[PDB]
């Protein structure tokens, strides 16, 4: 109820939810799976060269999960050779996120973060990881403060055939409507060749414009 | 008291039943039917081994830990013995480690019912966060689990399961809502049916 | 944790163990009789939903060539306790090379159940179990309980309504009785309070064969 | 009741981290500004030589400041030895976030309640980095920590400091501090030194 | 472990309260020499008048007075001696008082089990000449000129405030402790009611004989 | 986490540990037992916990030493196990049978460690040691359920230890006992402690430790002899 | 030290000789080598008798624990796989080698298992000091399609080839049939002045 | 020994002989050295059989545990990378000349342990005799049928000189939708 | 070093015998050195191992003999030392134990050795006794055959001899 | 040491660093791998070639790629510096690497060409040639240096193109260029 190992009678551990509330406070990140690529935007971490991450929830803790994800990508590249697939990366990092929930001593994470990756076989993949260790694929994700409030405009978008090229502006646009706003945007799509990278500054300035 | 796994004055673990109530509040309603020749499961489908699958039911996060543990043990079986772990042996072992959560007050029961299906003929094992496992003939676990069990007791296999979920959750489904997994005598390969 | 959840009450009672004895009070009835051909152990199990299986998890699990167990209490706890009991028996066989004396396996397993009444972060085992064995010239019928106290018996009962089951066992039976005849008192003491049964004799430990249970 | 480090507030966040912020306030003020020529620590006597071109200014409890600092020195030598170059400042600050991280995530382990201003000379042009009692750290044009910093911050919206060089910076750093002066200067011409 | 809602730790502030039931101790620094001084802290008469001790050597150049929890002090003291000799073994120079005090501060709040209650007064005449580092149990060392540690010490602090002198002479600085210790003490100070130890710029640290103390 | 821990090593503001006091009281629930030294041997009577019909405490620490276990059964077995180990390790390297006084100090060190540290429950079981160490001849020791031990000429432990031991205060004359007087006093006090006027053979069992012809032997009495002592009791009444 | 096995139609006739030598002296003219791992499966041993006996006891306790647990009599391949690992891990410190034979519903399997851990099922296998001499006879004479009783006439002569020709191996042949039909142990099987008191 | 791996078309065609001699005395002529470590990826081995039993199976363990999670047939170079790891970490307590193929992608592992992608390879102490026959035949423009006769005839010439190899020539054909293992 | 260990089983009486000497190199140390430790056991080989195994075995055996007043079976004792010595297969103690003595209450002899009669030790014995063994001897005879085999094998042998001890185990009497 | 390639050369061109190496990975007298490319391309420019047991090259190729890949998402001199740490650490356990590698990288108008010996000896040198050219190629490198104290784009280029003719002729000619990272 206040200690993580204990269950409240009804059917949940309230500690995990209190840790969940932390990301319900912090401002909206919004990634968008797209015909190619996932434009992360957050009004970014190079998890790997392959993989980008957009954190939400308290930043302190978020960096440790970023570093663990960098470690996870590297161990996979060494042991297996080939660049890690996101469908496995999400599940691994999410597993590590999950372990905390299970034992009294370590606290649940505050963060929730959408890692994404464009890759040839998979195509774009945009997985968000909750502090419970529940990861799902998305077509769009937006988490934070304006949580459903952003979701109504990414619902308004219909990426399935929107190009990444519209979306690099649209993420910033959704950010502006739910939102002064410091803007950040990322492109991971095949033009960027799966190199996780910040939007080129002229388009980013145009996007805020 | 009701916080650290210890016995109540009624000789009853509180945290364990809280975990059962957590399974019910996972909001999913799994059912499996053991036909003679096939072993339908329906709901979170998993492939613990190429010949074995199971559906966890409860807390979503919690499912994945025991999925990975099931794959760990299932793989380690073949590593030390060299044949598919029987469904009974796998359910037994996962139950044996779920008891560790209960014996130890440090760590907590993972609330996920584990309906294994696979041919050792076809098997439909249940596992609880209690550490109790038993072979049923037509299990169900979840929210409307009791309302389904009656309809199971009253009782083509795929039909039994699908009409059971339809009648019992009292809803007409879309195919995406009902994920279905079959393990036919000729197909010991765990396979999602794909109605 | 590192701190035991067993601590004395003001007059010196192990509260958690007493509550473990309450957990023994639950569970389906068990019964066991030393007759003179061989012991029998038997237990109520139920269809419950009518979708169950009866050969899946017997409460009657052989441990060693001629020992067996029957539990009352929580079923989950039994599955692991049996594992350690088998561990002690096989370990004993590779060191000593004779199937371990009934009295000794009961003692060693009792020590396992005692460890948690002194060991950190763990509760005591809820399961109480008859441990019936036959070596040399004697059938052995034992009762281990949650505190790790154990007693050999001539006849004994466990689970729900053991309180009356033991009463029947001391008046409806005494001395000796040919093994099915001492099963007579089993089937009729169990009746006071589906069913699994297993017998010992000297014919390798045995589950009373299902056609003949009928 | 959130008197443990692990515990999260139903209301919100871990309270020990928030109480660690207030631990900063009993320590004396320190001001960090910079120009392209030299980084400027000014501390109301606390400045330390972390590295030949990096220096921290403590605020809050001294104990955690020394513990973090004893680590800082060894970490500066790590990059200087393994790769044969000066440690870039930003990486060392990233290590501060990693070492401060462990208490917040764990039990029985209190947070590093020192707030630090890690000024350094850097190859991207000098940088200063406040590190809060949580892992989180901030790149910033100018910053102040310790007692009564809010008056010192107020002075800086109107402030010129990226243009005017080290003498005039410090002349104004003293003016900011008025809102017993140790001074810590590093720049492209000169190694970190405690004026 | 718990940072109070008012910032600062609990056990430390309680350890600071433990000092108040510790002996008064002046830590005079003359620029000639060091003059650590401490009330005998004897109360019982058949308790020995020459076997009770308050101030210990660390090196031949550093003395170390203690206050607060007397038993706890000896752990940090012994470890300080191990540190200084380790410094001698590795670099052949003797360990300066700033680092001798620093090494002990590092160990001060390592409870991840409970904080020490000790206040310490290292006095060591090192190449700089006289140095006198007070050490708080908060893991904070501070260079001093005159700090008096312990229970009636707050009055000894303020008394010191008027009489502290620019420079200072060794013998005159000693007389300051001899007078102030009569004030801070409840009883009339006697040479068996003080244990003084002094280090002249040239000498190695000397526990002061009692006859000299009456004068 | 540790918020649950009730400490169980704590030191109390009344100045007497909690578990130690509770350990003393656990024994009062334990059934009667008594050992009686003589100049030739050492008796140990004990009462079988209930007479219950369909059920078909003293142990062999050595062949020259033996213990009575009073407070509880589950813990007692672990104590006896450790006693047998200490004794047979001492016999392993020193190659002489452990002197009994030592064997008691060893187990009491093990007991004391449970109170002193680790946050684990102490063994609540008072023991007796009957024995004949080489250096002192016959001896009897009692182990409090916290470390202690007291060489005693006669003592009782269990239910009504106080009335029984006090009864032996004046009823055990010093330094006069032939083993015959040990049997007489044993049977007296065990008789007086129970509400049953005399005791049945399913109540007493007596391990007499006797120096058997230059090889000391412990022997539980054979029940026919147990009943001659009881049959003598019926006429002692 | 001539141990052998053959996979005949219904199973495996294991065969063994009753001798163990400490170098050049026979210390045991009635040595038991067809160790019972399990009622279903049996394992002959060769090389150092100590390693073979003890390793077989370890696998026995292991196999009998797994079958005791499932309640289903264990498979041969299982026995072999843990033997493969067990004889690999020491890397030649277990220098005693094993011929395991057993039958599981999957039917007969007979793996010679070299002490570095190679398991190879084959219709005929031999091992021991006598193995070269024995395997030439098993090669020359073994035929697939052999019946049940002729194997008795195929391992007793083959082992006999190791009894006469070799000097490490001798004494009465042991022959132990493995079939689900029946199990057979034939412990001593095939046989090929007074110091006046007072 | 002789391990003779060739690539092409739908998938590798590769082969090995039948003997696993210990010294001059043959132990077995029926040994399958081409044995599976996945449905796609089937290992071939040289060095010793004993070290390769410990390896390969452990790679099967990891690789089949690779496949369940990713739900894709494991990458051949991934398996080969596991062989580089297992061989690399103990090269001194090990001997192994693997030639891992999969589906076709002929990969190799020198005992020292470097995974080096060959396009055709030969392994063993019987292998060397093949060199003059492989190098003068491997040709771009050869159809799938050719490699069967090529590998099967190559090995036999190898075996004639090598007194470690003989037995029956066993060939894998690993390819999309099939593994045609002749002997 | 070493020492010889005669052991022989004719009728319920169970003979065993041993030389009472050990040598530091080729020089005799003592003319009295116990090798047959009381169901008896006679170890020979190194003296260090003779004493080490005797101590370790009596320890493990006494833990059992207190845990059950049930006397040990000879076969289980054989397993006890078998397991005890195989634990060092990386550092094996050099001593050759040959137990000899009755199976409890059935008066049935069980002799065996560990890496009719079982001889072991530094020796001379296996070829000497084998055709002299009679499958039936009264102890009166049994003493005679074992004493001949003992004296003849060992008088010849360089590093053994100089005292003989003979226990012919029987419930009725145990002669020495 | 197991199968070993040799013959790696390096030498600077003003605003570039030619590094050529043949592609043999011989094991014994047999040239088992007449296909190995030993010139890893580390960074947009810098690169290592390796001449020594190839297993060690695989280890350090994947490990040096680990250090660069890490740092990128968090200079040749630095890579050589660490490389000396790696070669040294393995020597300290007496479990060395047998690799001997040249690290040519154009860093800020400077062509660093480190050389890291297997037993951890380390220096920069303008005209490096590892084994079999560490007695043969080396005078041919110097003879040009004895006369002209620096080498131009074309000078070091032709020097290596001939010196490699002075193994088998299948060598790849990697060329750092003001940009960096070429291979021919």
């Amino acid at each position: 109820d206040l200690s993580a190992s204990t269950f409240s009678p009804d059917g949940r551990v309230f500690q995990v939810e209190y840790a969940m509330k932390a990301v319900e406070n912090s401002s909206t990140a919004i990634g968008i799976r797209c015909k190619d690529g996932v434009v992360f935007g957050v009004e970014l971490f190079n998890v790997d060269r392959h993989v980008g991450m957009a954190v939400a929830g308290l930043l302190a803790d978020a960096r440790s999960l970023a570093d663990i994800a960098r470690e996870e990508a590297s161990n996979f590249r060494s042991n297996f050779g080939y660049n890690i697939p996101l469908k496995h990366l999400a599940d691994r990092v999410a597993m590590y996120v999950h372990a905390y929930t299970l034992y009294s001593a370590v606290r649940p994470f505050g963060c929730s973060f959408m890692l994404g990756s464009y890759s040839v076989n998979d195509g774009a993949q945009l997985y968000m990881i909750d502090p419970s260790g529940v990861s799902y694929g998305y077509w769009g994700c937006a988490i934070g403060k304006a949580r459903q409030a952003a979701k109504t405009e990414i619902e308004k978008l219909q990426m399935k055939e929107m190009t990444c090229r519209d979306i690099v502006k649209e993420v910033a646009k959704i950010i502006y409507i739910v939102h002064a706003f410091e803007l950040e945007l990322s492109w991971v799509g095949e033009l960027t060749n799966g190199r996780h990278e910040i939007v080129p500054k002229d388009i980013r300035e145009e996007a805020e414009k | 008291d009701r916080h650290i796994t210890i016995f109540s004055p009624e000789g009853r673990l509180y945290q364990v039943e809280y975990a059962f109530k957590a399974i019910n509040q996972g909001g999913l309603t799994s059912v499996a039917v053991r036909g003679k020749d096939c072993a339908v499961i329906v709901t979170h489908l998993f492939k613990i081994t190429e010949n074995i699958g199971c559906v966890m039911t409860g807390m979503t996060a919690d499912s994945r830990s025991q999925v990975q543990r099931a794959r760990y043990e299932a793989a380690n079986w073949k590593y030390k013995y060299g044949y598919e772990i029987p469904v009974d042996m796998l359910c037994k072992r996962i139950a044996d480690i779920s008891q560790v959560y209960t014996q130890n007050a440090e760590m907590r029961p993972l609330g996920c019912c584990m309906i294994l299906i696979g041919i050792d003929g076809p098997q439909v094992y249940k596992c609880d966060p209690a550490g109790y496992y038993c072979g049923f003939k037509a299990t169900a676990a979840g929210v409307k689990q009791t309302e389904s069990t009656s309809f199971l007791e009253k009782k083509q296999t795929v039909e039994t399961a699908i009409t059971c979920l339809s009648t019992v959750l009292s809803i007409d489904f879309k195919p995406s809502e009902i994920e279905v997994g079959v393990v036919t005598v000729e197909n010991p390969k765990f396979r999602i049916l794909t109605i | 944790y590192s701190f035991s959840l067993t601590t004395f009450s003001p007059s010196g009672k192990l509260v958690q163990i007493e509550y473990a004895l309450a957990a023994v009070a639950g569970g389906a009835p068990s019964v066991g009789i030393k007759a003179a051909n061989g012991v029998v152990l038997a237990t109520e199990k139920k269809q419950k939903s009518i979708l169950y299986d009866e050969r899946s998890v017997h409460k009657v699990e052989p441990i060693t060539k001629h020992i067996g167990l029957v539990y009352s209490g929580m079923g989950p706890d039994y599955r692991v306790l049996v594992h350690r009991a088998r561990k002690l028996a096989q370990q004993y066989y590779l060191v000593y090379q004779e199937p371990i004396p009934t009295a000794q396996l009961v003692q060693r397993v009792a020590s396992v159940m005692q460890e948690y009444t002194q060991s950190g972060g763990v509760r005591p085992f809820g399961v109480s179990l008859l441990i019936c064995g036959w070596n040399e010239g004697r059938p052995y019928l034992f009762q281990s309980d949650p505190s790790g106290a154990y007693f050999a018996w001539k006849a004994t009962a466990m689970g729900k309504n053991y309180v009356n089951g033991k009463t029947f066992l001391e008046k409806r039976y005494n001395e000796d009785l040919e093994l099915e005849d001492a099963i007579h008192t089993a089937i009729l003491t169990l009746k006071e309070s589906n069913i699994e049964v297993g017998i010992c004799n000297e014919a390798g430990f045995r589950r009373l064969t299902p056609t003949e249970v009928k | 009741y959130d008197n443990d480090v692990t515990v999260w507030s139903p209301q919100g966040r871990i309270h020990q981290i928030e109480y660690a912020m207030e631990a900063v306030k009993q320590g004396s003020a320190t001001v960090g500004l910079k120009s392209k020529t030299h980084a400027v620590l000014v501390a109301l006597k606390k400045i330390l030589h972390v590295d030949n071109h990096i220096g921290i200014s403590i605020a809050g409890l001294t104990a955690d400041a020394r513990l973090l600092c004893n680590f800082m020195r060894q970490e500066c030598l790590d990059s200087r030895f393994v790769f044969d170059r000066p440690l870039p400042v930003s990486r060392l600050v990233s290590l501060i976030g990693s070492k401060t991280q462990i208490p917040t995530q764990r039990y029985g382990r209190r947070p590093y309640g020192v707030g630090l201003l890690i000024a350094g000379y850097d190859d991207m042009g000098p940088h200063i980095f406040q590190t809060c009692p949580s892992a989180n750290y901030f790149d910033c044009r100018a910053m102040s920590i310790g007692a009564r910093s809010q008056s010192a911050r107020t002075y800086l919206e109107r402030h010129e400091f990226m243009e005017c060089n080290l003498n005039e910076l410090v002349k104004h750093g003293l003016r900011a501090l008025r809102e017993n002066v140790s001074i810590g200067i590093v720049g492209k011409d000169l190694e970190f030194t405690i004026y | 472990n718990t940072f109070s809602p008012e910032g600062r730790l609990f056990q430390v502030e309680y350890a600071i309260e433990a000092i108040k039931l510790g002996s008064t101790a002046i830590g005079i620094q003359t620029s000639e020499g060091v003059c650590l001084a401490v009330e005998k802290r004897i109360t019982s008469p058949l308790m020995e008048p020459s076997s009770i001790e308050k101030i210990v050597e660390i090196d031949a150049h550093i003395g170390c007075a203690m206050s607060g929890l007397i038993a706890d002090a000896k752990t940090l003291i012994d470890k300080a001696r191990v540190e200084t000799q380790n410094h001698w073994f590795t670099y052949n120079e003797t360990m300066t008082v700033e680092s001798v005090t620093q090494a002990v501060s590092n160990l001060a709040l390592q409870f991840g089990s409970r904080p020490f209650g000790v206040a310490l007064l290292f006095g060591g005449v090192d190449e700089k000449g006289p140095q006198l580092f007070h050490m708080d149990p908060s893991g904070t060392f501070v260079q001093c000129d005159a700090r008096a540690i312990g229970s009636a010490s707050e009055g000894a602090q303020s008394s010191l405030q008027e009489v502290y002198h620019k420079s200072m002479t060794l013998k005159e600085a000693i007389k300051s402790s001899l007078i102030i210790l009569k004030q801070v003490m409840e009883e009339k100070l006697n040479a068996t009611n003080i244990e003084l130890a002094t280090v002249q710029p040239g000498q190695n640290f000397h526990m002061f004989t009692k006859e000299e103390l009456e004068e | 986490s540790r918020r649950y821990d009730s400490r169980t090593t704590i030191f109390s503001p009344e100045g007497r540990l909690y578990q130690v006091e509770y350990a003393m009281e656990a024994i009062g629930h334990a059934g009667t037992c008594l050992g009686i030294l003589a100049n030739d041997g050492v008796l140990l009577a004990a009462e079988r916990r209930n007479i219950h019909k369909l059920l078909d405490k003293i142990y062999k620490l050595n062949e020259d030493m033996a213990c009575s276990v009073a407070g509880i059964t589950s813990d007692a077995n672990v104590l006896t196990n450790e006693l047998r180990l200490i004794a047979q390790r001492y016999l392993l390297q020193y190659q002489e049978p452990i002197p009994c006084e030592q064997l008691v100090t060893a187990l009491c060190d093990i007991k004391q460690a449970y109170t002193q540290f680790g946050g684990k429950r102490p063994f609540g079981v008072s023991l007796l040691y009957i024995g004949w160490d080489k250096h002192y001849g016959f001896q009897l020791y009692q182990s409090d359920p916290s470390g202690n031990y007291g060489g005693w000429k006669a003592t009782c432990i269990g239910n009504n230890s106080a009335a029984a031991v006090s009864m032996l205060k004046q009823d055990y004359k010093e330094g006069e006992m032939t083993l015959k007087s040990a049997l007489a006093l044993a049977i007296k006090v065990l008789n007086k402690t129970m509400d049953v006027s005399k005791l049945s053979a399913e109540k007493v069992e007596i391990a007499t430790l006797t120096r058997e012809n230059g090889k000391t032997v412990i022997r539980v009495l054979k029940q026919k002899e147990v009943e001659q002592l009881i049959k003598k009791h019926e006429e002692e009444e | 030290t001539t141990i052998a096995g053959v996979v005949y139609k219904d199973g495996i006739v294991l065969g063994a000789d009753t001798r163990a030598t400490e170098g050049m002296v026979v210390a045991d003219k009635n040595c038991s080598k067809i160790h019972f791992i399990s009622p279903n499966i049996y394992c002959c041993g060769a090389g150092t008798a100590a390693d073979t006996d003890m390793t077989t006891q370890l696998i026995s306790s292991n196999l009998e624990l797994h079958s005791l647990s499932t309640g289903r009599l264990p498979r041969v391949v299982t026995a072999n796989r843990m033997l493969k690992q067990m004889l690999f891990r020491y890397q030649g410190y277990i220098g005693a080698a094993l011929v395991l034979g057993g039958v599981d519903v999957t039917g007969p399997h007979l793996y010679s298992i070299y002490p570095h851990g190679s398991t190879d099922k084959l219709p005929y296998v031999t091992m021991g000091s006598g193995s070269l001499a024995a395997m030439a006879v098993f090669e020359d004479k073994f035929r697939p399609d052999m019946e049940e009783e002729e194997a008795k006439n195929l391992v007793s002569e083959a082992i006999a080839a190791g009894i006469f020709n070799d000097l490490g191996s001798g004494s009465n042949i042991d022959l132990c049939v493995i079939s689900k039909n029946k199990l057979d142990f034939l412990r001593p099987y095939t046989v090929p002045y007074r110091c006046e008191k007072g | 020994t002789t391990i003779m791996a060739v690539q092409f078309d739908g998938g590798v065609v590769l082969g090995a002989d039948s003997r696993t001699t210990t010294g001059s005395y043959i132990a077995n002529r029926v040994t399958d050295k081409l044995t599976p470590i996945h449905d796609r990826i089937f290992c071939c081995r040289s060095g010793s059989a004993a070290d390769t039993q410990a390896v390969a199976d452990a790679v099967t363990y990891q690789l089949g545990f690779h496949s369940i999670e990713l739900n894709e047939p494991p990458l051949v170079h991934t398996a080969a990378s596991l062989f580089k790891e297992m061989c690399y970490r103990y090269r001194e307590d090990l001997m192994a000349g693997i030639i891992i193929a999969g589906w076709g992608q002929v990969y190799s592992v020198p005992m020292g342990g470097m995974m080096v992608r060959q396009s055709f390879a030969i392994g063993g102490s019987g292998s060397s005799y093949i060199y003059g026959y492989v190098d003068a035949t491997y040709r771009e423009g050869m159809t799938k049928e050719e490699c069967l006769q090529f590998t099967a005839n190559a090995l036999a010439l190898a075996m004639e000189r090598d007194g470690s190899s003989g037995g029956v020539i066993r060939l894998a054909a690993i390819a999309e939708s099939g593994v045609e293992r002749q002997v | 070093n070493g020492g010889a260990v005669m052991a022989m089983k004719g009728k319920n009486c169970v003979a065993i015998a041993a030389d009472r000497r050990f040598g530091i190199q080729a020089q005799m140390v003592t003319t009295d050195f116990q090798k047959i430790f009381p169901l008896y056991i006679g170890l020979a080989g190194l003296a260090t191992d003779v004493q080490t195994v005797a101590q370790r075995l009596k320890f493990r055996l006494n833990l059992y003999e207190l845990k059950e007043g049930r006397q040990i079976k000879p076969y289980t004792l054989m397993s006890m030392v078998a397991n005890l010595l195989y634990e060092k297969r990386f550092g094996p103690y050099y001593t050759e134990p040959v137990i000899a003595g009755l199976d409890p209450k059935t008066f049935k002899p069980f002799i065996c050795s560990l890496d009719d009669f079982v001889v072991s030790g530094t020796c001379q014995m296996y070829g000497m006794c084998e055709s002299l063994w009679e499958p039936n001897m009264d102890p009166d005879h049994l003493f005679e055959t074992i004493s001949q085999a003992m004296l003849n094998a060992v008088d010849r042998d360089a590093v053994s001899g100089m005292g003989v001890i003979v226990h012919i185990i029987e419930k009725d009497k145990i002669t020495t | 040491p197991m199968v070993t390639g040799t013959s790696v050369l390096g030498v600077k061109f003003e605003g570039g660093v030619v590094i050529a190496a043949d592609m043999l990975g011989s094991y014994g007298s047999l040239a088992r791998f007449r296909n190995i490319s030993r010139i890893m391309r580390v960074n947009n420019s810098t690169m290592l070639g390796a001449s020594g047991d190839y297993a060690d090259f695989q280890y350090l190729k994947q490990v040096l790629g680990q250090m660069v890949i890490d740092e990128e998402l968090l200079s040749p001199r630095a890579i050589h510096s660490w490389l000396t740490r790696a070669m040294y650490s393995r020597r300290s356990k007496m479990n060395p690497l047998w690799n001997t590698m040249v690290i040519g990288g154009y860093a800020d108008g400077e062509s660093f060409l480190g050389y890291v010996d297997m037993l951890g000896v380390a220096y920069e040198a303008p005209s490096l040639a590892t084994g079999y050219g560490a007695y043969l190629a080396q005078p041919l490198l110097r003879e040009v240096l004895e006369k002209q104290p620096v080498l131009s784009q074309t000078e070091a280029r032709d020097l290596v193109e001939r010196c490699m003719r002075v193994s088998y002729n299948r060598f790849q000619i990697a060329t750092v260029t003001e940009k960096g990272v070429e291979i021919e």
